[PDB]
């Protein structure tokens, strides 16, 4: 979960590092220099208009920033880490103790509830004896 | 196939094994019956830095393209490896944290069971009292 | 079935 | 690599029980079942389930499968046929959880 | 930050800078004026045969378009005999040969 999101975001950072250059290295436009811009043979050049090319540069330049901000939010959302381990081990031991104690408390409560149920049972057999000695 | 040691597991050797354990407690197939012995704040402050450097390298890789790009991609490689090092430092720590979470959950579950049964019993008692208050 | 023939099960079950 | 050791040989052999087709090949035999040797060896390989021998077990399945076979050799072709279908149903879920 | 402007050098823009009109930089504008599809005036500067028919037209005779690299692979002055060759060519009788066109 918390460890996987960092690896996923990193792999996305690399895939954006490559894919961002892939589009520009494949689809782009020429330049008029001082005479003309488009060549008579534009079969393999697949020249795209500068509008969609600029907007694509803006989007590919924005996605990496969004993912980077997501990385910042994730490294700031990770639980509080420590340079030492005695804290963690101490926490583990304490939690174990609490587990034992709460188990015992459960046992006691179950016992008491059993007793009460026995009592109200007793009441019910009283009633049954009543009606049984009654109607017949 | 199967290991050769299987040829030492006859019923007679199994009958001779206890006395060989008592004798050895004070080289052969019965040693093949004996099991073998056992062979003999933190990084979060740097990650940011590394992250900040990665983009700074990417810009360079963008600004070069010429045959200089090679040299630059080397440095980029080093940066990525550093990232991996820090995550390695997050491998065991997060594991211990997960253990902590599990134990806490156990505690809560423990108390919840009792609470459930408790409220039920309360309701029962109230109901009976009501009936009593209608006769005399 | 490759880690057995490339590990030690082949040779250990072959030298005998 | 140099000469092996009985610890690594028995370790790799008990760890080989995690593969289903390998156990299928071991059970579909006729020579290793005539004498009480392979059964006593499998029952002997039960020390890996206890520490500190359990600290080297990489695959949790081979142990429990061993306890199943040792649980079945106490009490022919048909049951041997019966087990792999069920284990086959179990496998892919764990495979999904692994990676 | 590390690896930040570490190769401190002025890796200048590539010396044959494509930002500059390289045709005018290397002086390839005259041959461009000679071989371009469009002349300097505006008319189509094509009308060039797919073969070298203009340069065999500088010569005279019928030239149907019909080795040298192999000679370039394996390259001092050859020999010759004058009296023997003159005795060889001194034979051509005035009778006409077989059928071959004078086209």
């Amino acid at each position: 979960d918390r460890l996987t999101q960092l690896q996923i975001c990193l792999d996305q950072m690399t895939e954006q590092f490559c894919a961002t250059l892939n589009y520009i290295d494949k689809n782009h436009g020429f330049e008029r220099l001082t005479v003309n811009e488009p060549q008579m043979s534009d079969k393999h050049a697949t020249v795209v208009p500068p509008e969609e090319f600029s907007n694509t540069i803006d989007e590919l330049s924005t996605d990496i920033i969004l993912k980077t901000r997501q990385i910042n939010k994730l490294i700031d959302s990770l639980p509080g880490v420590d340079v030492s381990a005695e804290e963690q081990l101490r926490k583990i031991d304490m939690l174990q103790k609490k587990l034992v104690e709460v188990e015992d408390e459960k046992i006691e409560a179950i016992k008491k509830k059993e007793k009460l149920l026995r009592h109200v049972d007793s009441l019910i057999e009283d009633f049954v004896d009543g009606i049984a000695n009654s109607k017949k | 196939t199967s290991p050769s040691y299987v040829k030492f597991f006859t019923q007679s050797n199994l009958e001779k094994l206890p006395k060989y354990k008592e004798k050895k407690a004070a080289t052969c197939a019965l040693d093949y019956l004996i099991p073998p012995p056992m062979p003999k704040q933190y990084k979060i402050q740097e990650l940011r830095k590394l992250l900040k450097s990665l983009l700074l390298n990417y810009l360079e890789l963008i600004g070069v393209l010429p045959d200089m790009y090679e040299r630059k991609v080397e440095n980029i490689r080093t940066i990525l490896v550093n990232i991996h090092h820090l995550l390695n430092e997050y491998r065991p720590h997060q594991s211990r944290e997960s253990l902590i979470m599990l134990l806490e959950e156990q505690l809560e579950y423990k108390r919840g069971e009792i609470r459930e049964i408790e409220q039920v019993c309360k309701q029962v008692h109230d109901k009976l009292t009501s009936i009593q208050d209608t006769l005399r | 079935e490759d880690a057995l023939r490339r590990g030690m099960l082949a040779m250990a079950s072959l030298h005998s | 690599n140099p000469l092996p050791t009985r610890f690594e040989v028995e370790l790799e052999f008990i760890q080989s029980l995690a593969n289903i087709q390998y156990v299928t090949y071991l059970l579909t035999q006729q020579q290793i079942w005539k004498s009480p040797n392979f059964k006593n060896y499998l029952k002997y390989l039960e020390y890996w389930c206890n520490p500190p021998y359990s600290q080297c077990i990489v695959y949790p399945n081979c142990l429990f499968i061993l306890k199943l076979l040792n649980g079945f050799m106490e009490s022919x072709x048909x049951x041997x046929x019966x087990x792999x279908x069920x284990x086959x149903x179990x496998x892919x879920x764990x495979x999904x959880x692994x990676x | 930050y590390y690896y930040y402007v570490d190769p401190e050098t002025t890796y200048t823009y590539q010396q044959p800078n494509p930002l500059q009109d390289l045709i005018s930089v290397y002086g390839l504008d005259d041959i461009s004026r000679q071989v371009a599809r469009t002349n300097l005036d505006g008319t189509k500067a094509v009308k060039l045969r797919k073969s070298y028919k203009n340069q065999i037209a500088d010569l005279s005779g019928k030239f149907s378009t019909i080795s040298e690299q192999q000679w370039r692979e394996q390259l001092q002055p050859p020999n010759f005999d004058w009296d023997l060759c003159s005795s060889v060519l001194s034979q051509f009788e005035r009778s006409y040969p077989s059928e071959f066109a004078n086209q």
